[PDB]
């Protein structure tokens, strides 16, 4: 009683043994309902009757209802998974429909009990062992162990795909014209053939599979226009996502959050900005699946933020290789960026929004530039090619930043588009000084001991100033000083500093920033005509820094 | 079929596991070609399909496009190379042909094809695992582990260093005034003069290698004589502005970090005051005396600077100019070994990354020929930027170590 498919060998993590966890007693009818489901699996050949000669174990719990409203089983493989070797579970993501073509016909098979049909390495089966808790504590618990790929297990997903590809390969060679896509219980079959010769090939595949032990039930899509594949709804002309709904509750368990974590991972691979960070942090402690864990302020907000993203439906058209790919981008407030990738004018394939913290101090076109890349890469993933870009910035405006910036930069084949939110360089620092303009020899310092410090100018015309600051640092003081120079000065001013740190932050021409002070300076700059920021060293014979940067500074 | 002593035992560095690097997306044209290349490599029995039980992975890609030669698959074994054990001796103690840098001409011929013969330790093969991707994740992914020595691997040229000396022995006997250095997949061949005979003697070695079983591709001209150093140059301002003296004295303070054979004094004494930048202040009779010590100890090599085979070489690059690019190589900070310039933006089209990439290679080859090693690069570019383009312009068989920097030399240190 064994399946023809060859079994992928599985070893544990080196130097690590298997799971030896105690089985926690459930209710009387929960226990009786477990035997009912397991007595089924022994006959089905999925598990085997095991004795006390086996040292390992794993927890067995039972959820109530979700599929056809009756009892279901659940095994806690958390420990085993940590002890189980790693796999190449990385597939470089999940596919995207705008990366699909127009297949005259299409059919989707649901691989039913796919996991429970692919076999497990005899040399591992002993680790997937589970003892059923006894109701009448006179009778010892009946031990079992999986013979086939367990539902909760780590390798199960990777292995199955592997098994599948191997089973799928022969048909795919005999039919290089047919597109066959797979992920979990889903199996997409598209074609060039007409319904007569298509429904045929489907039966040939459903038969090929049958031979290998895999089954596809009566309820297959049978070529119905709306196709449910990977949480999407594939309509003959366009595709929309299937609405993602999350559980709403006040009392949460380890299981249900594990679930929520899983379901959120699905979604992230569809929706941008979805985090699991805070919620998953609550999971870290090895608490039994049913013990109630309280959400943090972090987790609760995370829940709301995610649910918010999902409260935003997504759709689109399919890909036509014959035509060029165009991606257009737009600027928005708060560092929010939006993009639409299309083939025909208002028929978008994919739309998204970029938001990324490129440090404390940031420039605008530095963000745009980061956007192109995020898209480029991502479109290469989806289509095998880079798009023609439609960018809202003059050709002369970009030309001036790559020749002005110190870091190397490049943006592919791009065209200018006129949409209201335009990006530019608000200001431009001079390369050489201005004639006769007031030259502020600036300075600022502070002691960690006092936490306080001084800051202010001393010009060529004689003018001075100084201000004592409360809660500041040796560097933040050096910044505050340049602001002083900037404000108390004529529209055309020259400035001088000993802080390399500071000289750069301005040199980098920021649009906005995190720390208010910089923001303040930006304002000044945008308002000024010709500014010139120079630089000279600190504690030696420097002009102003001899008189301002004088010792015992307070 | 006796006792398995045909393959050399290779292990990973103690404690360390095998590479589990991820695969980055590739264009259709690229995957297409890789699929081809591997299926043949597959039939030739060179590589072998594996399942998911192999947790390891290394990235792959191809390199030749347009109207030049055919696509060359390249595996980035950098991680594995770092994880694989160095082999006791052979290259150590007795090493590098310090004459290589002085030849009128040097040619680099890829000989990685030669590794494909020798089989790899059965145990080690898993660590060479690599995956070919699919457009939009159509095909789960084509996994493969090498059965023979992998090209970009570091272990390969070592194991074969023996076989290669065997192969090179007649040519290095018949041609004594011809220096041949092997660096990983490449063979750097260089000779003192083009009597006309150079290009011929190359094609001769090609034939010879072709004879003894090495299928060198169906030729890069380097001339390490023109390789001059680019020193620090000071402005000849006719006793101009204060700013000048500022852009001067600042630069000289940085330069003291390299060598104190310069003084700050008199020019710093001309800075004493608060006189506006745009003031054409004349240079004093004591400051010209400071320019005689400055300009002197600038166009001359440093002190305490020697190549120490135990240390890693580091390279830093700067975008000094719309066309120009500058670089420096050292092992210990400020303890410089080489300083140069790259200005092939007038030749190749105006694209920065391409320029950078082309330069990275230029510097690295330049590094090999001189010290016989690749430098750890400090790259004046944003991670994500480089990561999405370098491959499209890469042409070498190797791939150096790299870091990303937020550029600090505010004085415009060279020119």
């Amino acid at each position: 009683p064994i399946s023809p498919i060859e079994t992928v060998p599985v070893k544990l993590k080196p130097g690590m043994d298997g799971p030896k966890v105690k089985q926690w007693p459930l209710t009387e009818e929960k226990i009786k309902a477990l035997v009912e489901i397991c007595t089924e699996m022994e006959k089905e050949g999925k598990i085997s009757k095991i004795g006390p000669e086996n040292p390992y174990n794993t927890p067995v719990f039972a959820i109530k209802k979700k599929d056809s409203t009756k009892w279901r089983k659940l095994v806690d493989f958390r420990e085993l998974n940590k002890r189980t070797q790693d796999f190449w579970e990385v597939q470089l993501g999940i596919p995207h429909p705008a990366g699909l073509k127009k297949n005259k016909s299409v059919t989707v098979l649901d691989v039913g009990d796919a996991y429970f049909s692919v076999p497990l390495d005899e040399d591992f089966r002993k680790y997937t062992a589970f003892t059923i808790p006894s109701i009448n504590n006179e009778t010892p618990g009946i031990r079992y162990q999986y013979n086939v790929l367990p539902q909760g297990w780590k390798g199960s997903p990777a292995i199955f795909q592997s098994s599948m590809t191997k089973i799928l390969e022969p048909f795919k060679k005999q039919n290089p014209d047919i597109v066959i896509y797979q992920y979990m219980d889903d199996l997409y079959v598209g074609s060039d053939l007409e319904i007569g010769q298509h429904r045929t090939k489907i039966e040939e595949l459903r038969q090929h599979l049958l031979r290998w032990g895999l089954t596809t039930p009566d309820k297959k899509h049978q070529k119905e226009p709306p196709f449910l594949w990977m949480g999407y709804e594939l309509h003959p002309d366009k595709w929309t996502v299937q609405p993602i709904v999350l559980p709403e509750k006040d009392s949460w368990t380890v299981n249900d959050i594990q679930k929520l974590v899983g379901k959120l991972n699905w979604a992230s691979q569809i929706y941008p900005g979805i985090k699991v960070r805070q919620l998953s942090k609550l999971l870290r402690g090895t608490k039994a699946l049913t013990e109630v864990i309280p959400l943090t302020e972090e987790a609760e907000l995370e829940l709301a933020e995610n649910r918010e993203i999902l409260k935003e439906p997504v759709h689109g058209v399919y890909y036509d290789p014959s035509k060029d790919l165009i991606a257009e981008i737009q600027k928005q407030g708060q560092g929010q960026w939006t993009y639409q990738i299309y083939q025909e004018p208002f028929k978008n394939l994919k739309t998204g929004k970029y938001a990324r913290m490129r440090g404390a101090h940031t420039n605008d076109v530095k963000q745009l530039t980061e956007a192109v890349q995020k898209i480029t890469t991502e479109s290469i993933v989806i289509w095998g090619k880079t798009p023609k870009f439609k960018l809202p910035i003059q050709k002369e405006t970009w030309e001036t930043w790559w020749t002005e910036y110190w870091q190397a930069t490049w943006i592919p084949e791009w065209e200018f588009v006129n949409t209201p939110p335009l990006v530019k360089l608000w200001y431009q620092l001079e390369k050489e000084p201005i004639v006769g303009a007031e030259t502020f020899y600036v300075d600022g310092a502070a002691n960690r001991e006092t936490k306080l410090g001084k800051a202010g100018y001393v010009t060529n015309k004689g003018r001075q100033k100084v201000v004592p600051l409360t809660n500041t640092t040796n560097q933040k003081t050096e910044l505050q000083a340049i602001y002083l120079a900037l404000q108390d000065s004529g529209l055309e001013v020259n400035i001088v500093t000993d802080s390399q740190y500071a000289l750069g932050i301005i040199q980098a021409q920021p649009d906005k920033s995190e720390s208010e002070l910089v923001n303040q300076i930006i304002e000044q700059l945008i308002k000024k005509e010709k500014v010139y920021l120079a630089w000279v060293p600190a504690h030696k014979g420097i002009g102003g820094n001899e008189q301002v940067d004088k010792l015992v500074s307070a | 079929p006796i006792s398995p002593i045909e393959t050399v035992p290779v292990k990973l560095k103690p404690g360390m596991d095998g590479p589990k690097v991820k695969q980055w997306p590739l264009t259709e044209e690229k995957i297409k070609a890789l699929v081809e290349i591997c299926t043949e490599m597959e039939k030739e029995g060179k590589i072998s399909k594996i399942g998911p039980e192999n947790p390891y992975n290394t990235p792959v890609f191809a390199i030749k496009k347009k109207d030049s030669t055919k696509w060359r698959k390249l595996v980035d074994f950098r991680e594995l190379n770092k994880r694989t054990q160095d082999f006791w001796e052979v290259q150590l103690g007795i090493p590098h042909p310090a004459g290589l840098k002085k030849n009128k001409s040097v040619t680099v011929l890829d000989v990685g094809d030669a590794y494909f013969s020798v089989p790899l330790d059965e145990d080690f093969r898993k660590y060479t695992a690599f995956t070919i991707p699919s457009i939009n994740n159509e095909t789960p992914g084509i996994r493969y582990q090498y059965n023979v020595l992998p090209q970009g691997w570091k272990g390969s040229p070592a194991i074969f260093q023996s076989s290669m000396t065997k192969i090179l022995e007649p040519f290095k006997k018949q041609n004594p005034d011809i220096v041949i250095y092997q660096y990983m997949d490449d063979l750097y061949v260089g000779s003192d003069l083009e009597i006309g005979q150079h290009r011929t003697k190359i094609e001769e070695l090609r034939q010879h290698l072709l004879r003894w079983g090495l299928t060198t591709p169906d030729g890069y001209e380097l001339h390490p004589d023109k390789w001059t150093v680019q020193p620090i140059v000071l402005p000849e301002k006719d006793s101009w502005t204060v700013n000048d003296i500022q852009k001067l004295v600042g630069k000289l303070n940085w330069a003291s970090q390299i060598y104190p054979g310069i003084k700050v004094r008199q020019l710093s004494k001309l800075l004493r005051g608060t006189k506006a930048l745009t003031e054409v202040i004349p240079l004093t009779e004591e400051a010209e005396l400071e320019l005689a010590e400055n300009r002197e100890i600038l166009k001359e090599p440093v002190h305490g600077v020697y190549y120490d085979p135990s240390k890693d070489l580091i390279a830093e690059i700067q975008k000094q100019g719309q066309g120009q690019w500058t670089y420096q190589i050292y092992q210990e900070p400020f303890k410089n070994l080489k300083t140069g310039k790259y200005a092939r933006m007038r030749g190749a089209h105006t694209n920065d990354v391409k320029q950078l990439t082309e330069a990275v290679q230029k510097i690295t080859t330049e590094s090999i020929v001189i010290w016989g090693k690749t430098p750890k690069f400090k790259l004046p570019i944003q991670k994500e930027t480089w990561e999405t383009w370098w491959t499209e312009y890469w042409q070498a068989t190797w791939i150096p170590e790299w870091e990303f920097v937020n550029t600090p030399p505010l004085v415009k240190l060279w020119y």
